[PDB]
């Protein structure tokens, strides 16, 4: 889940990749 | 929509899997590997609403998967993921830091400026800072915690306006970094880690707390000779102090 | 939405004009100023139609403005913008470079890897990346342009395999610079600009075609003995040529 | 005027390394008259810097022409001793006379004669 | 216009901060 | 007619193929090779008209055959064939340097000339002109060009005359290779090749320029003196010059 | 073709080797 800060560093990626 | 597609198709196969290798082993893994993402992708398409609930289960999936893949190092002893993830933080600081004083050295030395002293310590400071970096990832790769290096951020004033205003976006920059330090010995206490709380704030935090008083007095003498105010000032503290 | 207008009405105060000076001047300049932008940006927004087309619109509003106040450097002499916009893309490739080096370094001296050598050459390389850079930059501020440092770039590939990977990607990785270099030559050559062109040719295409040699040669290596076929090559290349 | 003399002496060096190369490739030399400076008093400090600026910038100005008139006229090798062994030398004497014109302005030369004592004895002292 | 990279730059910084 | 067939069949089996490898593969490869070979040229031979026209269309199917098997190495990097060949052809014109100044320096030791710093001095430019070529042939193979040594011209002049002679010959063999060299920066201008031009350019133009300043001297000091008018002259630029 | 100078290394061998 959000336990490690991939989940976070993702979620982010695909927020500014995916309009 | 394409491009996006294939690009979130083809980074996958990637962050699932890291390197095959043909020559120990066959070719026919990676092949049933990539049939399966490509089929648990189609499934996961083939089930959605809309663009971002997809996308987040995706995310999600290839967490699930990684979780299991994961070859935890033998020298790992005592450590907690939000240790690893203070670490991380802390090394995208300092090499915002570093970045930090490079532009500072590098704003300096033009021709507009004529400052190669102040030049020269914030090349020496860049490269303290990147030492500093250098140790703390190796200090991590001993412990056996993943580093995982992503983007570093720019400085947020391109023109550091003269001296004073430099020194003091230094001053708050080595502010924050100690008040990230303590964060950090305050987490590896509460999360039952001596070792890393102890080498922070014995082979890290004087340098700060000097660093610091060195700003500060750099700072009370722009201030009490006459900086930006004059440029007698600033060549005679260029000349005498750095000099 | 709050915070996002907030944060451009507060960006544009800094994007038009620099620093002030309160001992120097006095104080209702930049008050003047600040309420001027806020005219301005206030005309702008009650004549418009979406929300892409008005930040397009005030984008081009502080670049007209900033059209103006520039005050070129005395020192320069014959260059134009296309030679600074290649001069700024070669240090944001030079910065990556250096960047994913250090990746590599960090990579290559953990536990599970064991090869200090390879570390250490990888510690040097980015080193000899990171003083080109600065060399790079110290001309530029000499001749005048101006350097705005942007965002850093992460390296693709967190996880670089083993070692024949990493020599591939970073042989790739000076292909690109490379044909960056011959790219700003020919810019330099196209745009009347002998001097630039003559010291990148001089200075730094000799040290990028030893380092492509010195990559080949350890990709031939690690091909012919086995590697990562096998952790002998692996060790022997280390403990022998980087040894 | 210690540090004039030593950039007279290599003007003065790098014009002589001119000729020799000029002549070792058989080209003619004519030396003719020598002008005189427009400006005999040079005012201060600032206006002889600036003046010595400009004198630079001419300098790399006919560089260039006479680079590009070598790369025009099928000439490899002189334009390139030209832009190697001189360019270099031009754009530090070029960037530090833009600094000492900086450090003159900021401080305060000719505005008064502390700054122009303090710059002759920290800097070039 | 765009003449200079800042121009793409403040572009690309437009298009990632606003949807 | 039987020898030069059996040169013939025998020089195509290794212009097409290098050597094949009995431990790492197998044999039959070459038999099968060998066999394919001698079935194309008794196809080529049935279908022939006289012996000039079957021999180049042999050596146009050796041509198209090697066009394949190729394997361009990976440190290549943007290279013309042009600048291959002018490459080639300055080697092969330095190679024939260093041979007249071998031959130069072996007439002056002799019993009837009694010049051992001629004989000196032109050994020591045979030595630098070697270690030129020398330079020139690790500078290609570090571009990844290939590089066909071929025979080696003989002096069309074995009797130098005297000292004189001598002096215009080498004179004009320098001037050779400088109109060898600007047409090769000439080709690298054009085909877009830097990197090979400055380094030609910088590294061997100067001391091509001062061998043949120091040429026209000795030539100078030999007209004005009176060889090979007398013999005195030249004892005395023997134990004066290059004494 | 003639692209390569071993084109014209080929043709100068075999026209001095064969009369």
């Amino acid at each position: 889940l959000s336990r490690r800060p991939s989940y976070r560093k993702i979620l982010n990626d695909l927020s500014s990749d995916a309009p | 929509t394409q491009d996006l597609r294939s690009h979130l198709v083809h980074k996958l196969v990637q962050a699932i899997f890291p390197c095959p290798d043909p020559c120990a082993l066959k070719d026919r893994r990676m092949e049933n590997l990539v049939a399966y993402a490509k089929k648990v992708e189609g499934d996961m398409y083939e089930s959605a609403n809309s663009r971002d609930e997809y996308y987040h289960l995706l995310a999600e999936k290839i967490y699930k998967i990684q979780k299991e893949l994961e070859e935890k190092s033998q020298v790992r002893q005592n450590y907690h993921q939000d240790a690893e993830a203070a670490i991380n933080r802390q090394i995208n600081l300092e090499l915002y830091a570093s970045y930090v004083y490079l532009s500072m050295s590098c704003y300096f030395d033009r021709d507009d400026v004529a400052l190669k002293n102040f030049a020269k310590y914030f090349l020496h400071q860049s490269h303290e800072e990147r030492e500093h970096a250098e140790k703390l990832m190796k200090l991590q790769n001993q412990r056996g915690g993943r580093i995982f290096l992503q983007d570093i951020k720019k400085p947020d004033r391109d023109d550091w306006c003269s001296g004073l205003n430099a020194m003091e976006s230094a001053l708050h920059l080595e502010k924050s970094v100690n008040q990230s330090l303590l964060e950090l010995h305050k987490l590896a206490t509460d999360k039952n880690d001596p070792h890393l709380c102890d080498f922070i704030e014995t082979y890290y935090l004087s340098e700060q707390v000097k660093s610091i008083k060195e700003l500060g007095d750099h700072v009370t003498n722009l201030r009490k000779m006459g900086a930006p105010c004059a440029g007698m000032a600033e060549y005679l503290f260029d000349k005498h102090t750095l000099g």
